[PDB]
């Protein structure tokens, strides 16, 4: 599903970690339950990190989204990650869009900016993204 | 009963036991094996770790997302003053390993070296190599037989070398001796090679070339004693716990009724001898040069010494090796740089490195600027 | 490139200092934590004597 090789970034969103939703689709926020492509070390949490698909749940929103597990992508982080180019960066927030496993969006747009990493990894978020 | 959450183990077993390592010299144990086609050359080299800086380099990994881009990589810098070949050793293939047959030295040994053989030089009357230097008086009769002897037997010839410590910034005086193998075709050539090199020096430029993997060998930093959690990397016990946290809880179990050797417990950390490996070299600088750091791209005449010296180390007024990434050891510490023992066709090793830029900024702070020149321009000027 | 501080005007050489992205998708490169941590304290560059943006609107050493 994920279009390309996700280069590593600092882990920011462990489990639970709610994050604002960046899509219009009316997940008012997302609770990171679990992370896709997580390892599995005894007594350590699944950490999401920008781009990593997660399996969120909507803790607040319109209830057609609520009380059902559903995948989502983290498009913003705030734990300052390092680009291989040399810089660090970090957004003012952690945030994601709710998605399907194919990497397509629920919502037709994305508020705020997105990480170029996240844009590179999925075609669709770059499309629904403004600033990257 | 049984484990329950069969988690992977803390600490590498192999790197036990965690002593201090008898020396502070890297002491390369193994050298590359043979090459009859190739000429005689030093397998290794002794440096002095100056510290670290960034580099901004291109990137020629076709297929990586970062292909054809500026990419900051960290980097150590290692002073490498011209080595001084001082002696030869021999070694014979016994059943019970190797065994040194003999040593020959120079006529004259620098007070750099001689100092190594004393602990109280200042008191001594400095007879290290005198009656030996008087072997050479008889034309060269006793010496020729010694080097003949090696040339006769001797599977392997290690050349004693030593470190110019008078071309460093170190308060040290005592130079570091070292054996280093030669790996050329034939021993008759090796011995003759090193017979033509007593007292004579060896620059790095000769041994290592730019864009070449180098298995660096050093003594790691230091620390001293150290509790489990920080040495082995175990979990702390929960905050609630009586009699403290930074601890393994349950060593072993009733039977066997001894503490296993595989159990994490505290005492020395660091000061360990770690060869590392595959440390690519990015540049091979020179002492009689300004504009060492200056690239094909940059063209700003500046030295690889950062602003106000490498912290602790000192300056650099010398030939050096820019290595990629970290290296075991401190600054000031001797690092024995050794050629890799095998042909890497990793592509990573093969990438024709070209430095785009180097960070010459002060490391004793947060340096905004690279040169003082630039600091005049930027500030203006003034007021002093 | 050699970028510049959006808090205190200083040069930011490659592989040094942060970037940062505000909610409006604006960027703010910082040299240090100093310049950063004033921006994350909400303080006005125009009032910090060591910035350029102070030393410009006071006219210092032009």
């Amino acid at each position: 599903g994920a279009q390309g090789t996700k280069f590593r970034i600092s882990l920011g969103l462990p489990t639970g970690a709610i994050m604002n939703c960046a899509d219009n689709s009316g997940a008012r926020n997302l609770y990171i339950m679990a992370v896709k492509g997580s390892g599995s070390r005894l007594n350590r949490l699944p950490a999401a990190s920008l781009g990593d698909m997660v399996m969120a749940t909507v803790k607040k929103g319109k209830p057609e989204l609520r009380k059902k597990v559903m995948p989502a992508i983290v498009v913003r982080q705030s734990k300052a990650w390092r680009r291989k180019d040399g810089v660090f960066l970090y957004f003012e927030d952690n945030a994601g869009v709710i998605a399907n496993p194919k990497g397509e969006m629920k919502g037709s747009a994305v508020t705020g900016p997105v990480g170029k990493e996240c844009a590179d990894l999925w075609p669709r978020i770059a499309s629904n993204s403004g600033v990257v | 009963s049984h484990r329950k959450y069969e988690a992977p183990r803390h600490g590498h077993l192999g790197f036990l036991p965690r002593k201090r390592a008898a020396s502070v010299r890297g002491r390369v144990k193994s050298f590359p094996k043979d090459d009859q086609t190739k000429p005689v050359a030093l397998t290794s080299f002794l440096g002095y770790k100056a510290g670290m800086s960034t580099i901004v380099r291109d990137l020629d990994r076709p297929g990586s997302k970062f292909h054809k881009r500026e990419v900051v990589e960290a980097v150590t810098v290692v002073d490498t003053p011209p080595i001084v070949v001082v002696g030869v050793v021999g070694y014979v293939e016994t059943p019970r390993g190797l065994r040194s047959l003999t040593t020959v030295w120079a006529e004259h040994l620098s007070d750099e070296v001689k100092r190594r053989f004393y602990k109280n030089w200042y008191k001594s009357k400095k007879k290290a190599f005198t009656k030996y230097s008087a072997k050479y008086a008889e034309n060269g009769a006793q010496v020729d037989r010694e080097l003949a002897r090696i040339k006769k037997y001797a599977s392997v010839v290690r050349v004693l070398v030593h470190t110019q410590v008078r071309k460093t910034p170190l308060s040290q005086k005592k130079a570091h001796l070292a054996e280093i193998q030669l790996n050329g075709g034939s021993v008759s050539d090796k011995v003759d090679w090193a017979k033509e090199h007593f007292e004579k020096t060896v620059a790095v430029d000769s041994v290592f070339e730019q864009n070449e993997m180098i298995d660096v060998v050093a003594v790691t930093k230091g620390h001293g004693f150290e509790g489990v959690t920080h040495r082995w990397g175990t979990k702390k016990l929960p905050r609630k716990t009586h009699r403290g946290l930074r601890k393994v809880a349950c060593i072993g179990a009733w039977h066997p009724a001894h503490v296993m050797w595989s159990v994490a417990r505290a005492g020395q950390r660091g000061y360990h001898h770690r060869t590392s490996i595959n440390h690519k070299v990015y540049r091979v600088g020179k002492g009689d040069d300004e504009a060492n750091a200056a690239t094909e791209f940059d063209r700003t005449k500046k030295t690889i010494t950062p602003m106000g010296g490498f912290v602790h180390y000192g300056a650099i007024n010398n030939d050096f090796v820019i290595l990629k990434g970290s290296i075991p050891g401190t600054r000031k510490r001797v690092v024995t740089l050794r050629k890799s023992l095998y042909t890497n066709t990793s592509r990573k090793a093969l990438e024709e490195v070209t430095l785009k830029w180097i960070d010459t900024a002060s490391k004793f702070g947060k340096g905004r600027f690279q040169t003082p020149a630039e600091k005049h321009a930027f500030l203006g000027t003034l007021k002093k | 490139k050699v970028e510049i501080d959006s808090f205190s005007g200083a040069k930011i050489y490659p592989g040094r200092g942060t970037l940062f992205v505000r909610g409006d998708s604006k960027i703010f490169r910082f040299q240090s934590s100093k310049s950063a941590s004033l921006f994350h304290q909400r303080k006005n560059p125009r009032r910090i004597a060591w910035t350029v943006l102070y030393r410009r609107h006071h006219k210092k050493g032009i």
